[PDB]
């Protein structure tokens, strides 16, 4: 106390509490995980139905930055739509100036510097968001990135954001990841969401799945969700 | 031309230990004189003058802008200004108006503020300095003034014959000019005193 | 920024400026230095201690030239020194672009302190924590000036800043006199530097620059090791 | 105006005349068209006289600022980069024909700079009004890796060719020798032309001029 | 003591101190990392470990060795987000030297540009002073290799062999006993001391995967990051 | 953002100012100056606050700042706060000359500075000037003039004045020993040596501790005179002679 007000003052042991406070504000949100196979990236977001609260299909946290780049946001919601507007704007200037598609390594770096810029001044606050970045390219492969509210950005083969983070990543490493095709992984990601989040906290939940990869010709789109319906059928085989 | 709108002539000449400067007196508009007392030589400190010729607007304008910067220089420092320092000051002031230029051609004459060493120079309308050792001229009737000083100037001259040489140089060159005339004033300065004379010229 | 622009330095109820007094405390805890003007040139001497045996000595410099006849040292904090050096480097050029003539030593101290005084009155910044010593043999007679973070400036025959600056003040009052030579001035400048230094004094413990009428010159560690014979 | 330069086996020799004209009237019999930039780099100017003077002082101010910051010796490619970038920005309204030469760690370097921004690295260049006369001397009598006294013979021959063939040129010949250590600057090198003696005594004594009003002001 | 707002913004204490910058020196130490630089007769060696706590976390996106230009590499300590934003400042002003001045920037002139920028963070009082540290290497013509260090206070000086991170007081106490006893420095003489200084401070005797080695030599002036095979060659070389 | 502001603009709860009164008490310490005219000519008295024997004194000019060919000033307060004001007021007097080609009258030059000094007190929260200073000058309308300046932007016309807190007792002497137009320029000078004898607590009035600068009217020159250190000493020995002469009655 006394040092935790601004984002421009250091603590007398060497850190900044305003960044520390906004990190666990992301922790209070629901679980969004991500994983990549050898020829694609699979997204999965648990979404909570409160009582009715919306027409189903509202405010989906799987955004769409570029034709080959996708989001998976968690934490606060309104600032996540702001970062989506920054990332769509950044990929357009790369297209206009340099004439080809944005690499995911640069797109992570340009956004993370912008997230970093709101951690230095007393006039603005740090963001309360954290998200994922998935892409695919035949000259590059499948890449999966991860950005905290502080601005640290690097890669993963799999990651998880939300309340269930450490409890949700214990079973991610139990899988094989190299030899898998992503269509097998689509029904895999369904059970990790379905194992965690017992209905004691919230009775109603709902699953989204986004999916970019070699089968989707590099373009990013949602899964055929009502089609083929093997998410929920194969997930509810975890009864014992 | 724009330089030939009002006309004029300024001549300076270096002597042995003294320096002399002279100009005409006529103020006119292209055929029609107005008066015979238009000042073109302005004192900048002691034993150091400056002469201006060309468009009479920029004559009265630059002589006040230069006086503006000069009094600030002699109050920030305790000393007076050196003649090389003034030449760099005027060349700065003309080059600032690089594309909207002042239509004037300055002539600086003066002595050392430490010794009796004289100094003469003249500048372009955009500010190229040019130092010599014998004479500098400026104005509309330039070519008549070169014909005098190339045929009358001698290296080591007492202040008497220096006065007689610059007098015959002006009275023969300006009377050949049409738009310049109506009297010639001559300043001859030295280490100990300043002498100012007015000559008897043709008033036609 | 936003446009706050408010000065954080105001008057005391006693009628003093507190932050300027606190900035002078950081100057007094600086490295010791001395400067002596003796009748043909000015001798500046500083006290450069590397904290370890791993540091390089030919990298960081203390006696710093401004023109070919103007040198400048300090006693205060390191990084704030390099700001107003580069400010004074550029400021000497606009005199030379206008007047085509090397700038007098009194003319910088008018202008460098005007940068430094306005910087305290300005909004949202602290003052500097560096005092200076400026030397130069302009127009025969050499000069020796001293500025401070309060914006003021003086003119000393011989003075000292840094640690034990009052002890070397009494030392220079007794040892120095009206006139000397350049070589005698270096001998007593090391003698007041040996007053407050550590045990060993080598070519890297001290660093000395001089002015002549031939121009400003910085001494190499060879001759400083050579002048170290008959030490202090 | 005729300026020229060449690179011999150890350094660079520059040269020019000292005539500055005005219209068709000789305004200056002894001008100075070789300028200081650094202790190893000089520059010769041509074209508008005030545009060459005010440009060559700004770059020499910047390189003094640059080299005193680095604590080292400047490079000729640094001065080339400043001039081609400054003159291109002013779109050729500043008419300044330049010859840039100096000796670096990398050795001697010679450049020619046109008032729009085009630059050329050449072993020998000529600029100015009488540059065509000096270029014919260069191509007829060039050989690589000359000595110093052979090169000083060549430039003073080429500048003299522009003296006796071009109307805008013709005065005393300047030279400069820039080498790895030696710096030589020769404000007279060869006087090709004199002035004839005055035959008639033209002096009338003191009192042959009518004076209307005198005025005396003493000083201190 | 506290007086006015000395504990909060960049103003002077009554003692003459200012606390926010000396709060920033122990802002490096939360990284949990130690970097070592050693300059020899014709070579300069950076060596720094890394910690990879997760199998899901990648391998290529961790390395702090950052190639600034073709002849200048660097290593970063302190917190990650402030370290990376420091790098694109260095990448940008290295390129401006080529455009303004033609020739290649020296390694010493770059640390003047960085420390004068980091001055203004301290110098102005409405901006956060970027608690990360900077270490450069490089080859100069007629000067040999160099090693420099920039600081969040904004001061630089050359070195012969100097570590950074957490364990300066143990490593520099090791190197002072190591350097001054008349050691002739070949290529592998610098490399073997660069591992074994870190291997005695941390007391690990590591696998060849944790550390990274950047090198530059006056036979190949390009900055070069070693491979784990040739890292293993030098590692068993000191294993007699 | 908002808690760091100092609020040097709000009035006092008494209904007066609060920051200017703190500034005006700094003028009374660190400096003591005065000036006296009653006839043709005007003087200025200075005092060396720092008189240490290792200074150069190579400026050959001091607190008397010749700001014009007809005017100068004597300043007391924060030292380099004056150097902003002296360079500014020098240029106001010079841009007047560019506009009219006629020298600046001494009245409206003072009004130009006092509008600048007020402008920091009106708005902004900028720290005000801790500077009071004097004025001497000749004009075409009233001749020799004196003016006092304030940090508040207030001024006034005077004929005998005061700056320092030690010179508050000099006002009691200046009410006792002043005349109405009898300023022979030895009576005005011996009065000024008499004032600084009693007020300045440095005994015997050493010639290096004080300074006197006068302005006399020439034919058209307005000679500004900074008198040297030799004739200070004979003026001190003149005043010491008059003290030994006047004590004979006791």
């Amino acid at each position: 106390t006394g040092y935790d007000l601004s984002a421009s003052t250091f603590s007398p042991d060497g850190r900044v509490f305003q960044v520390e406070y906004a990190m666990k504000a992301v922790e209070n949100s629901s679980t969004a995980i991500g994983i990549r196979c050898k020829d694609g990236v699979v997204f999965g977001v648990e979404k909570l139905v409160l009582s009715k609260l919306y027409e189903e299909g509202s405010n989906k946290r799987l955004f769409n930055v570029d034709r080959h780049v996708g989001m998976a946001v968690a934490g606060l919601l309104a600032d996540a739509r702001s970062l989506a507007d920054i990332a769509r704007e950044e990929a357009s200037n790369f297209r206009s100036n340099f004439g080809y598609n944005i690499p995911l390594k640069h797109l992570a770096d340009r956004v993370a510097m912008y997230v970093h810029a709101y951690t230095l001044y007393s006039a603005v606050r740090p963001f309360g968001c954290s998200f994922m970045l998935g892409s695919y390219s035949v000259n590059d492969g499948a890449q999966l990135y991860m950005i905290d509210p502080s601005g640290v950005s690097y890669g993963y083969w799999g990651c998880a954001i939300g309340k269930a983070r450490q409890a949700a990543k214990t079973e991610i490493e139990k899988l094989q990841m190299k030899e898998m095709t992503c269509r097998d992984i689509v029904k895999e990601v369904a059970k990790i969401i379905y194992i965690v989040h017992d209905e004691v906290k919230d009775k109603a939940f709902e699953l989204e799945l986004s999916w970019v990869g070699e089968l989707t010709n590099g373009r990013h789109e949602i899964v055929p969700k009502d089609i083929r319906e093997e998410a929920e059928k194969y997930a509810k085989e975890s009864l014992k | 031309s724009i330089m030939s709108y009002n006309g004029g002539a300024v001549m300076a000449m270096k002597g042995k230990n003294c320096v002399a400067i002279a100009a005409d007196r006529r103020f006119g508009i292209q055929a029609q004189m107005v008066t015979t007392d238009f000042q073109k030589i302005f004192p900048m400190g002691d034993r150091l003058y400056i002469g201006l010729a060309g468009l009479a607007t920029d004559v009265q304008t630059v002589a006040q802008r230069l006086k503006f910067r000069l009094n600030l220089y002699e109050l920030k420092e305790g000393r007076q200004i050196k003649p090389y320092t003034l030449m760099s000051m005027v060349a700065n002031l003309l080059y600032e108006k690089r594309f909207g230029p002042y239509y004037t051609e300055p002539v600086i004459a003066g002595l050392d503020p430490k010794t009796f060493k004289p100094f003469i120079c003249s500048l372009d309308l955009i500010g190229c300095p040019m130092v010599t050792d014998d004479f500098v001229v400026s104005g509309t009737c330039a070519e008549q003034m070169y014909g005098m000083c190339e045929s009358l100037w001698e290296p080591n001259m007492d202040p008497d014959h220096l006065f007689e040489t610059i007098s015959q140089a002006m009275l023969n060159a300006v009377d050949r000019d049409a738009v310049s005339g109506m009297g010639v004033i001559v300043h001859i300065i030295e280490k100990d005193k300043i002498t100012t004379r007015t000559l008897k010229a043709r008033m036609d | 920024e936003r446009g706050y622009s408010f000065s954080l330095t105001t008057f005391s109820p006693s009628g003093k400026l507190v932050q300027i007094e606190y900035a002078l405390a950081a100057v007094a805890g600086g490295a010791p230095s001395v400067g002596i003007k003796a009748a043909n040139g000015v001798v500046l001497a500083t006290e450069k201690k590397q904290k370890s045996i791993l540091y390089d000595e030919r990298s960081v410099h203390k006696v710093e030239p401004i023109t070919k006849h103007i040198g400048l040292v300090y006693s205060g904090m390191g990084p704030d020194y390099r700001v107003l050096v580069h400010r004074a480097r550029k400021l000497a050029q606009q005199y030379y672009l206008v007047y085509q003539e090397p700038i007098p030593t009194a003319q910088l101290v008018q202008r460098v302190a005007s940068v430094m005084q306005e910087y305290t009155q300005s909004g949202g910044v602290r003052p500097f924590g560096v005092s200076l010593l400026i030397c130069g043999w302009n127009e025969g007679r050499p000069y020796l000036f001293q500025s401070d973070p309060s914006g003021a400036y003086f003119a000393w025959k011989a003075t000292a800043m840094g640690k034990n600056y009052v002890n070397g003040k009494t030392f220079l009052e007794k040892r120095y006199n009206e006139d000397l030579e350049l070589e005698d001035a270096i001998h007593t400048a090391i003698l007041t530097l040996k007053e407050s230094f550590e045990g060993q004094m080598t070519e890297d413990n001290i660093e000395v620059g001089i002015c002549n009428e031939a121009g400003f010159r910085r001494l190499t560690p060879t001759e400083v090791k050579d002048y170290l014979a008959a030490i202090a | 105006t005729t300026i020229a330069g060449v690179v011999y086996k150890d350094g660079i020799v520059l040269g020019a005349d000292t005539r500055a004209t005005e219209g068709m009237v000789v305004a200056d019999k002894n001008c100075s068209k070789i300028h200081f930039i650094s202790p190893n780099i000089y520059c010769c100017g041509a074209g508008t006289a005030a545009d060459t003077d005010m440009t060559t002082q700004l770059i020499s101010s910047n390189l003094e600022l640059h080299s005193l910051s680095t604590g080292r010796l400047p490079r000729v490619v640094t001065a080339n980069r400043m001039l081609k970038q400054m003159l291109f920005r002013y779109q050729g309204y500043i008419g300044a024909a330049l010859v840039l030469g100096g000796v670096d760690v990398t050795g001697p370097h010679l450049y020619s700079i046109y008032p729009h921004g085009s630059t050329d690295k050449l072993p020998y260049v000529t600029m100015g009004s009488g540059s065509l006369a000096a270029m014919a001397v260069f191509e007829d009598k060039f050989r690589p890796d000359m000595e110093e006294e052979e090169a000083k013979n060549l430039v003073s021959e080429a500048i003299a060719a522009g003296i006796f063939n071009d109307l805008g040129s013709g005065s005393n010949i300047d030279l400069c020798v820039i080498s790895k250590n030696k710096l030589d600057f020769l404000r007279p090198y060869t006087v090709p032309n004199k002035k004839g003696t005055r035959l008639g005594r033209y002096r009338c004594e003191k009192g042959t001029t009518a004076v209307l009003t005198e005025k005396i002001t003493p000083l201190e | 003591s506290s007086a006015g707002f000395d504990r909060h913004i960049t103003i002077f204490s009554p003692e003459g101190r200012l606390y926010q910058v000396e709060y920033a020196f122990k802002a490096i130490n939360q990284g949990g990392l130690t970097s070592v630089a050693v300059r020899g007769k014709d070579c300069a060696v950076i060596v720094t470990q890394k910690k990879v706590p997760d199998k899901l976390l990648d391998s290529s996106t961790v390395t702090h060795l950052f190639k600034i230009t073709e002849n200048i590499g660097c290593v970063m300590t302190g917190m990650t987000a402030d370290s990376r934003s420091q790098v694109q400042r260095a990448r940008y002003e290295a390129a401006n030297w080529k455009y303004k001045y033609g020739y290649e920037i020296p390694v010493d002139m770059l640390c003047k540009r960085i420390a004068d920028i980091s001055q203004v963070y301290t110098q102005n009082a409405e901006m956060r002073p970027l608690g990360c540290c900077m270490i450069l290497i490089g080859i100069d013509e007629e000067q040999g290799p160099q090693v420099y260090k920039c600081d969040p206070a904004g001061y630089y000086c050359g070195f012969k062999a100097t570590a950074a991170g957490v364990k300066q007081t143990e490593s520099t106490s090791f190197l002072e006993k190591k350097v001054k006893k008349k050691f002739d420095w070949t290529f592998e003489q610098t490399v073997e001391t660069a591992i074994t200084c870190l291997s005695t401070v941390l007391s690990i005797d590591f696998k060849p995967s944790e550390i990274e080695v950047g090198v530059v030599t006056v036979e190949n002036p390009k900055f070069r990051i070693l491979t784990e095979a040739e890292i293993d060659a030098h590692l068993v070389a000191l294993a007699e | 953002s908002r808690r760091y502001d100092s609020r040097t603009t709000i009035f006092s709860p008494e209904g007066r100012l609060y920051q200017v009164e703190y500034a005006m008490e700094a003028i009374g310490h660190a400096g003591t100056c005065l000036g006296i005219l009653a006839n043709d000519g005007v003087l200025l008295a200075a005092e060396r606050r720092n008189i240490h024997k290792l200074l150069d004194e190579v400026f050959f000019s001091e607190k008397i700042y010749k700001l014009n060919e007809d005017m100068a000033c004597s300043v007391a307060g924060i030292t380099s706060d004056a150097n902003v004001l002296t360079n500014e007021l020098r240029l106001i007097a010079q841009r007047y000359l560019l506009q009219y080609q006629e020298p600046i009258p001494c009245e409206q030059l003072v009004t130009a500075l006092c509008d600048i000094k007020q402008a920091y007190t009106q708005f902004g929260g900028k720290r005000p000037f801790g500077v009071s200073l004097l004025y001497i000058g000749w004009d075409k309308h009233y001749g020799f003039q004196l003016y006092q300046s304030d940090p508040s932007g207030n001024y006034g016309g005077w004929k005998a004045t005061c700056i320092g807190n030690n010179s508050a007792a000099a006002v009691s002497m200046l009410k006792q020993d002043y005349k109405e137009g009898e300023m022979t320029l030895k009576s005005a000078l011996a009065l000024a040596i008499k004032v600084l004898n009693k007020t300045m607590d440095v005994s015997k009035l050493s010639a290096e501790k004080v300074e006197i600068a006068t302005l006399t009217r020439e034919n058209g020159k307005t000679v500004i005179r900074v008198l040297k250190q030799k004739e200070v000493e004979q003026l001190i020995k003149k005043h010491e002679e008059e003290e030994a002469k006047a004590e004979r009655e006791k």
